[PDB]
C-alpha cells in the first residue's frame, strides 16, 4: 500500500532534522517504507503549495506530521499549519514535540503537550487520541542517546504506520473504465483498453458505454493483462476488456464503460483551480469571466465556460481559486475527479471537481460560440 | 509540582511567550505571575533585536501589499516575510496595519497641494526609520524587530507609495488575493495592490467601480506607463496604459473604455508582492 504524509511546522523546529533522522534510520520529496507499506514523504514550504498539490494530485496527503519544538511549543502560525491541513483533507495528524534533549522539564513538556491536544481539538481533530510522541531528532541523526533519539523516531514510526490510513480504492464504487483505445482479437471479439478509475470488474459483469449518441449494453466476457486472461480486474489496473456481441466500429476512445446505470452526466460544475504561471507553460496574462478553453479529463475533452465567483473579476497565473464550470454538454464528470484546462495547444489550469450542481436557467441561457 | 505548572501554563495562556522564557520569568521573579509577565514584556524588544539579528539574510519573497485609504491620502506598503503561512497569520497581519498607518501618519504630514496631486515613495531604509504609531514605541524598526521575535521569521520592510489628492482628482484603487481579516478596519491585504490616479470633475460617488476597475486592470495587465489617447491600439503586448486592451473587454482600449465616464487617467502604482 502507499501513504502520501507531509511534515508541518516551523522550519528552526526540526522538520527537516527528522526527516534525515528517518532516512538514516531506515537506511539500515523523499521515500522511505517501514514493515506496512511504501511512504511518499513531503515537506512543502507553503499553504499555497500544498493546495496545488492537493489539486495537480501530485502529492494528495492521507495524513500530517506536525513537528513542534519543546522549548518554544505552538508558534502563532501553528494556527495556519493545521487550517491548512484540515483544507486539503488531511484528517490524521501524528506529532512529534521536539527537544532540546538537555534533559530539561518533564512538566514544561507535559504543558506543550497539552496545549497541542487543546488546537488539534479546537481544529476538528482528535486531539485526545493524536499520536504524540517526544524525542529530539538530532540525537536520532547524529546516532548519540538512542533514548531520545533512535528511541522517539522508532516510535513516530510505529505511530504513523498506525493511525495514518492508507488512501481509499474506492472499490466500493461503480466500476468506471474510460476507453482508451479499441482493437479486435481474431475469435474471440472486440477489446476496449484503458485503466479502472474505481470499484472492481469481473469477468461476466454486465457493462454499458456511456459518451455515445445512443446507449449502449452488453457483457465483459473476458479480462485480459499482461497477455493473462484474468478473471477479475480493480481499481488502477490498466486492461484489455473483451466485450460481447460489439465490433471496433461501434467504439471509440472518449467512451466510458461503467456498471449498468451507475453513472449520471454532468454538465455543470464547480471546482477547485489552479491557473499555471508561464514558467510552469501556463498564460503571460490572466482571464477573465466567459474565458471558454477546452477541458480535458478522463479520456476526453470537450469546450466549457469558466465562471469567476461573484465579486472577482479576475484570475492571475499562479493562483488558485474555485471556479464554476459549464461545459458545452454533459460528459462523464465525478466528484473527486481531476481535469485540465487548455488555450490552443497548451495547458493553462488544472482542477479538482467539488460538486456537480444541477444546471440553472441561466447556465442555460448561456451564448455559446 | 501541580501549582508550579499551573503558574506556567498560566502565563503561557496570558502572554503567549515561548514555555522556556515564561519559565526563566518565573523562577526569575519568584513565582509571582504579575511580576513575571512585566519581566517578559521589558525583555521582549531586546529578544527581538537579537532574534531579527540572527535570521537577518533568509529569503523573504512571500508577505503582503496593504492598502490603506483615510480621507484623500492613500497608501500602499509591501511586508516581506519567508512563509505564506506567516503572511496568513493574523500577528503578521497587524504589523502590516502599523506599517500603513506609520505611512499615513507620515504623508499626512507632507506636501499638500491645491492645484495637483501629490506622488511619493519611501525605500525600505526610510520606512523602517519611520516613527511606530502613536500605540507603540520607537520606529517601524522596532515593531518589525518584536514581529519577527514573535513569529520566528525574518521580515523585511520593502517599500511603501503614497499619494494625496485635492477637488477635482480621484484615485481608483483594488487589492487582488484579498485576505480576510474584519479586525483592521479600512486596511485591505492581499498579493498585488494597485492605484490609478485621475483628472475628473465627476463627483466620486459614482466612480467606485470605475476606479476598482482599473485598479483590476493596472493588476491584470501590468502597464508599464499611462502612454496617450492619440497613440493606436497596440494589441496584447502594449506597454501604455492607455493604449492597452481594456481588461474587460479586450475589443476597446483602456482609453475607449474611461473617456466615456468623464475620466482621464494621469498616473499609476502597480504592487506585486516579491516582485524584483
Amino acid at each position: 500500500p502507499h501513504v502520501n504524509v507531509g511534515t508541518i511546522g516551523h522550519v528552526d523546529h526540526g522538520k527537516t532534522t527528522l526527516t534525515a533522522a528517518i532516512t538514516k534510520i531506515l537506511a539500515e520529496h523523499v521515500e522511505y517504507s517501514t514493515a506496512a507499506r511504501h511512504y511518499a514523504h513531503t515537506d512543502c514550504p507553503g499553504h499555497a503549495d500544498y493546495v496545488k498539490n492537493m489539486i495537480t494530485g501530485t502529492a494528495p496527503l492521507d495524513g500530517c506530521i506536525l513537528v513542534v519544538a519543546a522549548n518554544d511549543g505552538p508558534m502563532p502560525q501553528t494556527r495556519e499549519h493545521l487550517l491548512l491541513a484540515r483544507q486539503i483533507g488531511v484528517e490524521h495528524v501524528v506529532v512529534y514535540v521536539n527537544k532540546a534533549d538537555a534533559v530539561q522539564d518533564s512538566e514544561m513538556v507535559e504543558l506543550v503537550e497539552l496545549e497541542i491536544r487543546e488546537l488539534l481539538t479546537e481544529f476538528g481533530y482528535k486531539g485526545e487520541e493524536t499520536p504524540i510522541i517526544v524525542g529530539s531528532a538530532l540525537c536520532a541523526l547524529e546516532q548519540r542517546d538512542p533514548e531520545l533519539g533512535l528511541k522517539s523516531v522508532q516510535k513516530l514510526l510505529d505511530a504513523v504506520d498506525t493511525y495514518i490510513p492508507v488512501p481509499t480504492r474506492d472499490l466500493e464504487k461503480p466500476f468506471l473504465l474510460p476507453v482508451e483505445s479499441v482493437y479486435s482479437i481474431p475469435g474471440r471479439g472486440t477489446v476496449v483498453t484503458g485503466t479502472l478509475e474505481r470499484g472492481i470488474l469481473k469477468k461476466g459483469d454486465e457493462c454499458e458505454f456511456l459518451g455515445h449518441s445512443k446507449n449502449i449494453r452488453t457483457v465483459v466476457t473476458g479480462i485480459e493483462m499482461f497477455h493473462k486472461s484474468l478473471d477479475r480486474a480493480e481499481a488502477g489496473d490498466n486492461l484489455g476488456a473483451l466485450v460481447r456481441g460489439l465490433k471496433r466500429e461501434d467504439l471509440r476512445r472518449g467512451l466510458v464503460m461503467a456498471k449498468p446505470g451507475s453513472i449520471q452526466p454532468h454538465q455543470k460544475v464547480e471546482a477547485q483551480v489552479y491557473i499555471l504561471t508561464k514558467e510552469e507553460g501556463g498564460r503571460h496574462k490572466p482571464f477573465v469571466s466567459h474565458f471558454m478553453p477546452v477541458m480535458f479529463s478522463l479520456t476526453w475533452d470537450m469546450a466549457c465556460r469558466i465562471i469567476l465567483p461573484p465579486g472577482k473579476e479576475l484570475a492571475m497565473p499562479g493562483e488558485d481559486l474555485k471556479l464554476t464550470l459549464i461545459l458545452r454538454q454533459p460528459m462523464i464528470l465525478e466528484k473527486g475527479q481531476r481535469f485540465t484546462l487548455r488555450d490552443g495547444n497548451r495547458t493553462i489550469g488544472t482542477g479538482l471537481v467539488t460538486d456537480t450542481p444541477a444546471m440553472t436557467e441561466e447556465d442555460k441561457n448561456i451564448k455559446w460560440s | 509540582s501541580a501549582s508550579s505548572k499551573e503558574l506556567l501554563m498560566k502565563l503561557r495562556r496570558k502572554t503567549g511567550y515561548s514555555f522556556i522564557n515564561c519559565k526563566k520569568a518565573l523562577e526569575t521573579c519568584g513565582g509571582d505571575l504579575k511580576q513575571a509577565e512585566s519581566w517578559l514584556h521589558k525583555q521582549a524588544q531586546k529578544e527581538g533585536w537579537s532574534k531579527a539579528a540572527r535570521l537577518h539574510g533568509r529569503k523573504t519573497k512571500e508577505g503582503l501589499i496593504g492598502l490603506l485609504q483615510e480621507g484623500d491620502t492613500t497608501v500602499l506598503v509591501e511586508v516581506n516575510c519567508e512563509t505564506d503561512f506567516v503572511s496568513r497569520n493574523l500577528k503578521f497581519q497587524q504589523l502590516v496595519q502599523q506599517v500603513a498607518l506609520g505611512t499615513l501618519l507620515h504623508c499626512q504630514n507632507l506636501k499638500d497641494q491645491l492645484s495637483t496631486y501629490s506622488k511619493g515613495f519611501l525605500n525600505s531604509s526610510e520606512l523602517s526609520e519611520l516613527p511606530a504609531g502613536p500605540e507603540r514605541e520607537g520606529s517601524l524598526k522596532d515593531q518589525l524587530a518584536l514581529a519577527i521575535g514573535k513569529l520566528g521569521e525574518n521580515m523585511i520592510l520593502k517599500r511603501a507609495a503614497w499619494v494625496k489628492v485635492p477637488a477635482g482628482f480621484y484615485v481608483g484603487s483594488y487589492v487582488h488575493g484579498a485576505m480576510h481579516s474584519p479586525s483592521l478596519h479600512n486596511l485591505v491585504l492581499g498579493k498585488y495592490g494597485a492605484l490609478v490616479i485621475c483628472e475628473t470633475s465627476e463627483l466620486k460617488a459614482n466612480l467606485a467601480d470605475l476606479g476598482r476597475r482599473l485598479g483590476q486592470h493596472v493588476v491584470g495587465m501590468a502597464p508599464l506607463s499611462v502612454g496617450s489617447l492619440d497613440d493606436e491600439p497596440g494589441g496584447e503586448a502594449e506597454t501604455k496604459m492607455l493604449s492597452q486592451p481594456y481588461l474587460l473587454d479586450p475589443s476597446i482600449t483602456l482609453g475607449q473604455y474611461v473617456q466615456p465616464h468623464g475620466v482621464s487617467v494621469v498616473d499609476f502604482v502597480r504592487f506585486e508582492c516579491g516582485e524584483g
